[PDB]
């Protein structure tokens, strides 16, 4: 009967280790409790373990077992403590973020935010996650707000490895909506300070890619190709940033009058985007480029309609100027759709 | 653009 | 050469915006500088007198003096060039020419970076200028450095104004609730200041605008009423508050009162030239909701001459108006909108 | 839509 | 529903909305007639204790707290916290920063266990350490209070925080930086409604460190201007009078010294709270007027208020640098033992 | 040295 | 001479300030082959004063000392910035060879020179605060690590920020509560592993955290921390000797005294090697002659009562001398209280 | 007591 608060204690320690991401402590307590949980009959403790194991499963990036576990815990969500509901919503949020559905992820993370706000609970990483989703959702001001709120907490307990990522998000924030030089100073200091970390290559790849985009937008494509390749030689493992990087480099080469070469790269990204179901947002996008260049016809409209269906938009204006050759009247409705996008 | 990975 | 140090002291009093010390030094040095010989010193005094002139809001004399200072820019110290650019900037700010003012303030900024000279008022003025030039990311970006400087110089009276800038930023950006949570905190901690009335006026006005945008027209006119109760001058904030009042009044389908409001703004704006832009705004509003004539369209062409996202709003209004009737004009209009707005 | 005063 | 309005009055007591506190109180004088929920009644009692700490009613505060101590066992953790806090501020207003510090720290750990946060508490603890002379803890807490107040836009409190850190600087070195801060305050203490108090205390302090440098000719000026703008008698008043007596006795002008010190002691005689500042004033009279009299005569009643005490013990043997032999070394042992 | 006042 | 030798020191200076070894070593040898063109004094002088920091990062103390001696004889004429570089150089070089006071007194002059010049070196703040820290519980250390952190966060110097936090940690440690320092170390230990140079951080942090449990109580708890810290000690430094000496304290205060003998022997054998281990050797040889020999107790002090270049050894040598030799002890508290006063 | 190293 006194064992209950001891097991709950070690569960709180595992939670603490999961928040600080102390993988050593995480694994240690994991194998300390996974075998000691055999004599637990209390529903609360069992659900705590089951919910912490979801975050532990997030650490392993096993989206399948995570989704299945959450599906198992969805039926028993009704009897959950508000904090347990918090953990569940958070887990589902990161689950949706791992499947690159940043909208749903944003939903669950916002619900997690208000739930954490009610209980007086505070995880600094949550604000960073929400902010990340916001940056994924075509640069928001809420991205800046949330990376700031995350920075205020990260500096409080010395999590610099997260701070640098926040600074990257800020640099992107200055990048897409505003001027580029300040963002270039940002990325410069980032490069000058990322060499002290034990994971330099990822930061350098991301930074170099974003700087490449900065150049491409600003000008001097020949200056952009160098950075793009310099990031590509560091990326190694395939992810979203890789596909986006090859899309960007292809976007540079097509304006550099290299043409067909870029297409090969596009293909190199197309087949690689068919391997995962989460790469769709890039996959179709790549396709949207291909059909745009080597397949200039009416089929373009139909395909980009078929892509307009799931992608809930740079298309509308393009279809509008594509409607410029024929009848006029029906056009401005797409413009009003742009307006509704602005609203 | 390239955005960092989540926390976890 | 004591005149030099006394001029530096005058600058020290001018940057702190001290009142009695600035006047004292001004008059006693006015008496002491009867020995006008050294060109650089004399012109330095002319620029410090330019800032002192800004401190008293004498726009005309400021412009004329800046014109006399303009003729001899060729033989200026770098510091003097800086001071001239800043003076022209604030001069443009007093004339409500926020674009030009922003330009002079940016040149003043790069000159400040070149010389290594620093004062937070510059960054604050740039942020304010951007805020007037419509919710720039650089407005928040500059107001953060403004906070950085002010908090190190104990400029709390300026800090709260920076908070107001961030507040209108969050306001027009969409996040209403956070803006409210900041504004209330401002209201609570404004009463400790000796000039609480202006802060209260601005805060209640903006609150009224936020509640207006939330759909709560009832609190809007209330906060507007309290604002008008607390206001005491004829700045652009007054005219804007009158405009917001007219909006919330016309949203309640009220008659004549909104007309009395927009006229009350129209005359006061017809008075001192500066308000003409703002004037146009409200008069345009009237042309939209009182004459029921499309004559304003002609004037729209005219108002397309001195011209900000407001232009986009006007031409897109003409775009939705045309979409109800003639397509082509709306097509080219919104084409220009979405292609020039970026 | 009300903004504070300049410094100067 | 009355509980929510009680929470509202609590929030009003936090932000010190004087007129709102007053009107809500006047509403509560009729609202609190039909309840009998015990916990709500006690909630109102303790929030009324806060109402008392706002109205500076010391006697009624202490009496109310004594009447509230008997049922302290039945309070909830929040009400317990409120009692500890109210007690702490009660003994703080009585210039007893020892008990004040104790109750404030216990209130702090109670708030940290309950998950309750008030910047005012931290500021009060920092002020408690500041009143207890030189402290790293003063700066430590005044920085947390700094962050909190900056987050709550409580500028008027941030000023007093800057005054706190400045004072903490002045008691060691950084007279340059201290002068920079104070001079930066004087120009910024004009945009307030309560300028006179700030100007008074800041002029007294900057005059104190101008006295500490060796430039007393300006010290007498700043002290004079400090006395010029004070409109009440508190601990700071007796303090600046004491310091005025210092800059006077050092400047040979002993007449203004005797007048200022007689006036100081006599003015401190009335209030029983001023005794802590009284019993030191007379000590200054010992080093200048009675002279070479058996110190222990006045010190036997000065042994208790000593619970800068090490400076007093050192001075007790700085005068006896002409004598011998065991008592000096014994006092040395004493001060060294209290150094830790 | 004179000190500021208690919160309340 | 006339074309672009410092003309590219606008790109090189940033590498010198941001500690970017890549570009630094990219233009280092380039400069070495492009410096036999100049005959000017200014060009060669502060490039030698660049060479001093180029050498202190490569840790070659002797050549730094000789170069100091050669740059001292020409220090008088030129130049203000070169003077700043020389004072900073002698300060750091002096801080290398223990002598923290002689480094401090001129690093303060370096501070006022850097302050008057207008130039800003965060490294100056960090280093002077480090000197303060080694000179025990200085509040100026806190002030300067705050002044340094405020800039570091804008310069993204995380690796420096954590060091500032270490300085604040040892400050708080040697000052009072310990617990806050324990928490800060608890956060650093987990947040140090994200760096590439985690070993040194772990070593120092485990060392000081090991020192805390000594004052705390139950020295066996500290023993493991000393073990882990000593297991991570890579090369040679003073903090190693501090670790082994504190371990020896843990031993001598504990029941077991047999190991303490061997640890002390190792301390002596390791300290008597170089110059920077002077004071540590003398404090490690203090208790050895004081608590074993008994008859040779007063002799050691008699030899080094005037060689500490305060509280502990003047208190312990006067703890029983509070009952003997009153004439000597009572009038030795003079500088003891005087150093704490001023 | 152990301390971090200098800048350089």
């Amino acid at each position: 009967r006194d064992v209950e608060e001891d097991v709950k204690g070690k569960l709180d320690e595992w939670l603490n280790a999961l928040v600080h991401l102390d993988k050593q402590q995480v694994e240690r307590i994991y194998e300390e409790l996974q075998g000691e949980m055999k004599h637990v009959l209390d529903f609360e403790i069992i659900n705590y373990y089951k919910l912490l194991y979801t975050r532990y499963l997030i650490m392993k990036r096993d989206i399948s077992a995570l989704e299945e576990e959450l599906d198992k815990l969805k039926k028993v969500y009704k009897k959950y403590s508000p904090f347990q509901k918090l953990l569940y919503m958070y887990g589902r949020g990161l689950l949706c973020c791992l499947q690159y559905r940043w909208k749903d992820g944003l939903d669950y993370l916002l619900k997690t935010e208000v739930m954490a706000k009610e209980q007086g609970y505070h995880e600094t990483g949550l604000y960073y996650n929400i902010a990340l989703a916001y940056t994924h959702l075509d640069i928001h001001h809420l991205a800046i707000h949330f990376v700031n709120m995350a920075l205020e907490g990260f500096r409080s307990e010395y999590k610099f490895r997260n701070i640098i990522n926040c600074q990257i998000l800020i640099a992107v924030s200055y990048t897409e909506k505003g001027q580029y030089e300040e963002a270039l100073k940002m990325y410069e200091s980032i490069l000058r300070e990322a060499t002290s970390f034990a994971d330099k290559d990822v930061l350098l790849a991301i930074t170099l890619s974003n700087m490449g985009s900065i150049y491409y937008k600003k000008g001097k494509y020949q200056q952009a190709k160098k950075y793009y390749l310099d990031s590509l030689q560091l990326q190694k493992q395939i992810d979203l940033n890789y596909l986006d990087t090859i899309y960007e480099m292809a976007l540079v080469c097509i304006k550099l009058e290299e043409l067909e070469e870029a297409r090969t790269l596009i293909d190199k990204g197309i087949d690689a985007a068919k391997q995962e179901e989460r790469f769709n947002a890039k996959l179709y996008l790549l396709l949207m480029l291909r059909y745009k260049y080597f397949e200039e016809a009416k089929d373009y409209k139909a395909f980009l309609e078929n892509e307009a269906i799931p992608l809930y938009k740079v298309y509308v204006e393009l279809a509008e100027h594509f409607s410029s050759l024929s009848r006029f009247e029906e056009s401005n409705r797409y413009y009003r759709l742009v307006i509704d996008l602005m609203n | 653009s390239s955005k960092p990975d989540i926390v976890g």
